[PDB]
């Protein structure tokens, strides 16, 4: 918990957070509006929280001190005001496209690591997953605004903040995944028959 | 060679891949640099489908509302049933 907190006080790029989770330098509704969510060490999981600058943000997150935060899409309320709200009125505008790419799914095709390991070796399967995707994104959809970051383990998550790619609905969202995810057997034992 | 004179003659539509997402998601339409080049004719006809069905039950919903002149019900009554030396 100490070394959690003193991580947050002095490591942790609050500024750098806000200004991409903003969109703007000046403060503006991508941020007020936009869900946040703690996991404690204790396993207690708060949603709907929302910062509305760079300073209540860091004393928000300094205060509750959660093992990690997950970054929620943009509402046309303020989520932390969602007490006040009915259950209806809450409504997702907008929320920054996301892949997960684990090396869960590569177990049966690797020897240099087995279980929860990972090295240089296994990676680069993940390598290629990024390769493919970004090729594909480029390529077929035209984004540019995309960023993977390393899941802490052996996974890398991709962040395409691309304006067209933030608003897409839900059908479109399906209709990329649909686009990418080829091998929607993950199973070995059987043939794709592609 | 019956395939190839027909896609000679046939046309196709450039258009984002964003309206088409359910020809894609089946590998129906080909793609480039996010435009979807559109088998046309199938597509035409499945909107006009689709559209006419929503047509013929919004004309069910006011029927009732045109039951009331006499000079047409015989009419639609015999072309309905009319389906079956």
């Amino acid at each position: 918990s100490s070394d959690m907190e003193y991580y947050y006080k002095s490591l942790y790029p609050f500024k750098h957070i806000f200004n991409w989770l903003n969109h703007s330098p000046k403060p503006s509704r991508d941020m007020i509006n936009r869900e946040f969510a703690m996991a404690f060490r204790s396993g207690a999981y708060k949603r709907y929280n929302s910062f509305n600058s760079v300073q209540d943000f860091k004393a928000q997150i300094e205060k509750a001190n959660p093992d990690r935060f997950e970054i929620g899409a943009i509402y046309n309320k303020p989520p932390r005001e969602r007490d006040t709200l009915l259950k209806s009125e809450l409504k997702a505008l907008e929320k920054e496209l996301v892949f997960d790419i684990d090396m869960d799914d590569y177990d049966a095709f690797r020897t240099c690591c087995s279980g929860a390991q990972v090295c240089s070796k296994c990676w680069k399967f993940i390598s290629l997953a990024m390769k493919i995707t970004n090729t594909a994104l480029r390529e077929d959809f035209g984004y540019k605004d995309f960023i993977w970051v390393f899941s802490g383990r052996r996974g890398a998550h991709c962040w395409v903040s691309d304006k067209r790619a933030r608003a897409l609905t839900d059908v479109q969202r399906r209709n990329v995944l649909d686009y990418v995810n080829v091998i929607r057997d993950r199973n070995t034992d059987k043939r794709l028959a592609l | 060679h019956q395939r190839k004179q027909y896609f000679q003659q046939e046309k196709f539509i450039k258009l984002p891949f964003e309206n088409v997402i359910e020809l894609v998601g089946n590998r129906l339409v080909f793609l480039k640099d996010g435009y979807a080049y559109l088998q046309q004719l199938n597509l035409l006809s499945n909107e006009f489908a689709s559209k006419l069905n929503q047509e013929l039950i919004k004309t069910y919903q006011y029927l009732p509302r045109l039951n009331e002149d006499d000079r047409l019900l015989p009419i639609l009554n015999h072309l309905s049933s009319g389906y079956t030396d």
